[PDB]
């Protein structure tokens, strides 16, 4: 089912004492194998790029010559004219190489298959050739770097040590720095005060149960679907240009979300107070990533129709708006008016809307059963059912019905700071994932 | 249509926020008792509007009856297209100063119709002959043109402020 | 010594598109454009435009013993043009009249324009170095010679 666990996996020691640099190589290379994966052994270059057109030929069916491969070679994967930057959106935005070949067909040549992803094969292989180096390979390419450290080498000064050929290793999207005691994560950025242990990540559970060791790690994240979303699914290359990675209560929030509309489709449930939910996540956490998230992984799912991450106007429909084009592709205004907004209700493939509260009232209000109505409509409010009953929703429970009413607080009013507003007893039901 | 959504600075929580549509003019009076009040006198809180201009969240409405005379003042060509004037201007005010300024090509919608209209129509150079009519390169003569002078450009034609 | 304007309340001008066909084709309203301008004693025009047509024009009806007058760069090198107008006409952007009242004789204005056209083509005479000409400031703020009512 989900990415991150919620049950306590057995984390026992096996030592193996970890002021060695290759006991906790065997132990990690054990518990991946025994993860179900494959070592193979490349103490060159140019093989590891002869595994590639082997692994990729599972995971498109076609069958290159060497001709072809020159071509797709030289032209598209190894590119000597590019850096980290244009291969990190190789890796996350041009993922498809449209491929003539030489039978004169043209053919899209994948390089990680995102739809169904239990077809990706991942290898592991270790250094060859600076210090010691584990790397999870996936379908050819080499993805995951988990670089090992010793307990001298402080998790703070782990990263600031070490900050063609090879050219194949700039595919690298994270560096999993670890000792044998503390692991942390990150993505291609390389600053020293600020992109020290405070900007890396301590992987945990759903709640708050964070997670150091390696064997434990291992059990959690290394599976196939869980490090395969946290490489695919779960990470945006910002326009800045940054690779950003989630936090992991925040890809547990939005599983509980996604996992919430996929139950409740499945059971032909809409317009229940129980179909609801909200989440608490307060501050400091980027908001606009986790909701953007939320709604780019709802558009996709095929349930539904429109997404309306909806806000009341006090700067915002220009402001969030603005983060959305930061992640710079998609997502259309509600902007500026109930004239335009129909338009922007009669376009597709466009399906994230964020409009304001007040231009929707404006249009439920009047103009006479819109067309747009038997449509799977997923609602992403902020200030939710943990800040207002608002007159808005009682309009919307007169209206609508194939809807999943969902929501986002800063400080929820509980019972605790009832002064403003109600509970969540009849609106959103039950409370989904928090943080604090 | 050129409206706010102007309720209240009582709720700073926004409990069921109220207060919804109110066209222009606006009363004090019945906008307060439209949406109540905080046992005291603050009010318009400007959270959303419908204006072909930008206002901030703190703006009183004596302001905003103010700016609406001078906007429903202005022809529809310059309604539909008042901040585009406002890329060039900085005020309703300074627009209304030079509102008689700025002309309108309904007829020209870009360059190389702009310098047509300069030399065929007009004749702002001189005369045309009839065998150099055809021979007159506009493209460079547009580019001057808009080197020289303040011309905008939008959908319905071209706006040229003149001094 | 009077200003100009103080006279009567000149008139601006105004234009309709060239996209309306059943504002451009026919009508009885001469159209006075620049180059219809240059001649003196103007009694029509190339263009009789629609009586209609000034629904979406900006035109003002002006009337029938008016002075016409170009504002749009046949000047900046030479003398100005200048007409008397003698029936109800309109004009577009390219150009302006002046109406005077009360206080005068029409074709003193008209003759006085034309001896201080040597000067008022300098009174506002560059506003930058543009197809832009005198502006309405200065061809309005200049002050005339205005004498006893029969020496008009």
């Amino acid at each position: 089912n989900f990415i991150v666990l919620d049950k306590y996996i057995k984390a026992e020691p096996t030592g193996d004492s970890y002021q060695s640099e290759s006991d906790l190589e065997r132990e990690l290379i054990q518990d991946l194998r025994n993860q179900g994966y494959e070592f193979i052994s490349v103490k060159s270059q140019s093989a590891m790029l002869a595994n590639v057109r082997e692994q990729l030929q599972n995971l498109n069916g076609v069958v290159f010559n060497d001709s072809e491969w020159r071509r797709f070679t030289e032209q598209y994967l190894d590119n000597p004219s590019d850096g980290i930057l244009d291969k990190t959106r190789k890796i996350h935005i041009d993922y498809i190489c449209d491929f003539i070949f030489d039978d004169e067909r043209l053919e899209n040549i994948y390089l990680i298959d995102k739809k169904n992803l239990m077809r990706n094969k991942v290898q592991i292989i270790q250094q060859f050739e600076n210090r010691y180096d584990v790397t999870i390979l996936v379908n050819g390419l080499p993805l995951v770097q988990i670089e090992l450290k010793k307990r001298g080498v402080a998790i703070r000064e782990a990263f600031n040590q070490i900050h063609s050929e090879n050219s194949l290793f700039k595919y690298l999207q994270l560096f999993v720095i670890s000792n044998g005691t503390d692991t942390r994560y990150f993505a291609n950025t390389t600053k020293r005060d600020k992109n020290s242990f405070d900007f890396t990540m301590n992987w945990a559970k759903s709640d708050n149960t964070l997670i150091k060791d390696l064997k434990d790690f291992t059990a959690t994240c290394f599976q196939k679907h869980t490090l395969l979303n946290v490489l695919v699914n779960y990470s945006v290359f910002d326009s800045s240009q940054t690779l950003l990675v989630m936090r992991p209560y925040q890809i547990a929030a939005t599983e509980r979300i996604l996992w919430k509309i996929k139950s409740s489709f499945t059971a032909k449930n809409w317009s229940k107070p129980e179909s609801g939910g909200y989440i608490w996540h307060t501050t400091g956490s980027g908001k606009t990533l986790t909701s953007f998230k939320a709604a780019r992984l709802a558009t996709e799912l095929d349930f539904i129709d429109k997404v309306f991450f909806v806000v009341d106007r006090k700067d915002l429909d220009y402001q969030t708006m603005k983060e959305y084009q930061r992640f710079s592709p998609d997502s259309v205004n509600g902007s500026e008016n109930t004239a335009g907004l129909k338009r922007n209700l009669d376009k597709d493939d466009n399906k994230i809307i964020v409009t304001t509260i007040q231009k929707l009232n404006n249009l439920m209000k009047a103009e006479s059963d819109l067309p747009v109505y038997n449509q799977q409509v997923v609602f992403i409010f902020d200030e939710c059912h943990r800040s207002q009953f608002g007159e808005a929703q009682k309009n919307l429970k007169k209206k609508f019905k194939r809807y999943y009413q969902f929501g986002f607080t800063g400080t929820p009013i509980f019972p605790e700071n009832a002064l403003g507003s109600e509970t969540t007893a009849s609106v959103f039901g039950r409370e989904l994932h928090s943080y604090v | 249509d050129m409206q706010v959504y102007i309720a209240n600075l009582g709720k700073y929580n926004e409990g069921e926020l109220v207060g919804a549509w109110f066209t222009f003019p606006i009363d004090f009076e019945e906008v307060k008792e439209k949406i109540g009040l905080n046992d005291e006198y603050e009010e318009y809180a400007i959270h959303d509007y419908e204006l072909p201009f930008t206002v901030d969240e703190y703006t009183s409405i004596g302001e905003l009856n103010r700016l609406w005379e001078m906007v429903s003042e202005l022809p529809e060509e310059l309604q539909s297209e008042l901040s585009a004037l406002l890329t060039h201007f900085s005020s309703i005010e300074e627009l209304s100063e030079h509102q008689e300024d700025i002309i309108i090509h309904s007829d020209c919608d870009d360059m190389y119709d702009v310098a047509r209209y300069y030399i065929e129509e007009t004749g702002a150079l001189g005369e045309v002959p009839a065998s150099l009519q055809n021979y007159i390169d506009y493209q460079a003569y547009g580019r001057d043109l808009d080197l020289s002078g303040t011309f905008i450009s939008t959908n319905h034609g071209i706006f040229e402020i003149v001094y | 010594w009077k200003t100009l304007g103080e006279i009567g309340k000149w008139y601006g001008g105004g234009t309709p598109s060239k996209n309306k066909i059943e504002f451009w084709e026919n009508g009885s309203i001469p159209w006075i454009s620049p180059k219809d301008m240059g001649r003196t004693l103007v009694d029509s025009s190339e263009d009789y435009i629609t009586e209609e047509a000034v629904l979406h024009s900006s035109t003002k009806l002006i009337p029938a013993n008016s002075i016409a007058i170009v504002v749009r760069s046949s000047i900046l090198d030479k003398v100005l043009p200048s007409a008397l107008i003698k029936v109800p006409a309109t004009l577009n952007q390219d150009m302006k009249a002046v109406i005077p009242h009360e206080n005068i004789l029409v074709k003193y204005i008209y003759h006085m324009i034309g001896s201080r056209g040597s000067d008022i083509l300098r009174a506002a005479k560059k506003t930058g170095g543009s197809v832009a000409s005198i502006d309405s400031k200065k061809l309005f703020s200049f002050k005339i010679p205005v004498p006893n009512i029969n020496e008009q």
